[PDB]
């Protein structure tokens, strides 16, 4: 109902501003309208709640270290909470807009491990805060998107492919930072990155840094594991 | 650990 | 709740880099009633220059693009520019409701006294950056002031709050009222004053004041060609 | 112009 083309212009200019809460909306009522995202609006909607979540992962990670060292922790605790409710509410709308929209609309194999790696980013995000019962749903939720976008990716996917490069990095983070598993993840990070460089040659121009960036972090995060 | 920057 | 309570909160969403929260638990201490220590007055005017800063902020990267624009593009830019300067002057306007209900009138201390009306002259200056105008400049420059009249008759000339609103009253000045000689003369006059009783300053605060005595001087050099 | 800073 809205007009679309208003809606990306004014995510471009919050995102310009340092506005994520309103560039999250703004993808948000693009996405509600039900027809399936360009790869310019879809990017703009990753980066909006990256960034709206990313704020919160942040100052909950800070207010928790305070809480670790009788009135003073009960207040640190509560703040924490509220942080976390947040946190949980972001990645919820984000879970449910994959469910409800991008996830039921991805024609084609590259929107479909782009909107799956999502969900797994997200359900790795609820992770980091989670408790309990709820938790171990949680990570497990994120272990399956994952596992089947690679699945998708391996079978559609040139290894070139910059999308498949990004998942393998993140599923990779997620067996090494939420399931300490390192030895699943350099393996992971090692085979995605010669998979990619054999095929180096074939890379468009269009695309040959975005996948040479992510190679590299592929690398990075293999010498820091 | 470096999750992916930017999508 | 308790102010005390919502005084930890506040440092908590500090370190959280949660200005906003920041900002509506120092508004909740103050519409309290009892006046703010030296500790509750910084927190509170932290809190309210970040969450006015980011709006600022915004305004100015918003207006810059519609000035360096493309019909559509400068439309858009135009809308977002003046839905930033709607939050812009509600923030301006409850800080400068706390100021003239609670802070101002209460003051038992000269010095809180010229920090908030300092304060007052500061949120009608960031009005009057977007704005009618004549009359919120007019707000500024009384509050200024008068404020300026009280640190003369209660503060040394090396005291960092009359320093700091002689820094702002000429910014005032050379930014609001496009007098440079005016504003030249108060930063001259006032870091003039400062420096010939150096000698006597006390430790504790001598960084402050040096420090906003190197802004003075930093100002008066970019003035004066 | 810089005014002062927090």
């Amino acid at each position: 109902h809205m007009d679309k083309n208003e809606l990306v212009q004014k995510a471009k200019l919050a995102e310009q501003a340092e506005r994520y809460d309103d560039m999250a909306a703004c993808m948000k009522s693009v996405t509600e309208q039900g027809a399936e995202l360009s790869n310019e609006e879809r990017n703009l909607l990753s980066v909006a709640y990256k960034n709206v979540v990313g704020a919160r992962r942040s100052s909950w990670r800070v207010v928790s270290s305070i809480e670790q060292k009788e009135k003073k922790q009960q207040m640190a605790r509560e703040y924490r909470e509220k942080i976390e409710t947040e946190l949980r509410d972001i990645c919820n709308d984000v879970l449910s807009l994959l469910e409800k929209f991008l996830i039921p609309n991805a024609s084609q194999a590259e929107s479909k491990v782009f909107y799956l790696k999502m969900k797994g980013d997200y359900y790795r995000y609820l992770a980091e805060v989670a408790a309990g019962d709820d938790k171990k749903g949680i990570v497990d939720q994120s272990q399956q998107a994952y596992q089947e976008a690679f699945e998708i990716s391996k079978k559609e996917m040139q290894p070139t492919h910059p999308i498949r490069l990004g998942l393998a990095l993140n599923f990779s983070v997620f067996y090494y930072e939420i399931l300490n598993s390192p030895e699943k993840a350099c393996s992971l990070a090692k085979t995605a990155f010669d998979e990619a460089i054999a095929e180096l040659d074939t890379l468009s121009e269009e695309s040959y840094k975005d996948s040479t960036l992510i190679m590299q972090l592929l690398r990075d995060n293999l010498t820091l594991w | 650990s470096i999750s992916l920057p930017v999508p």
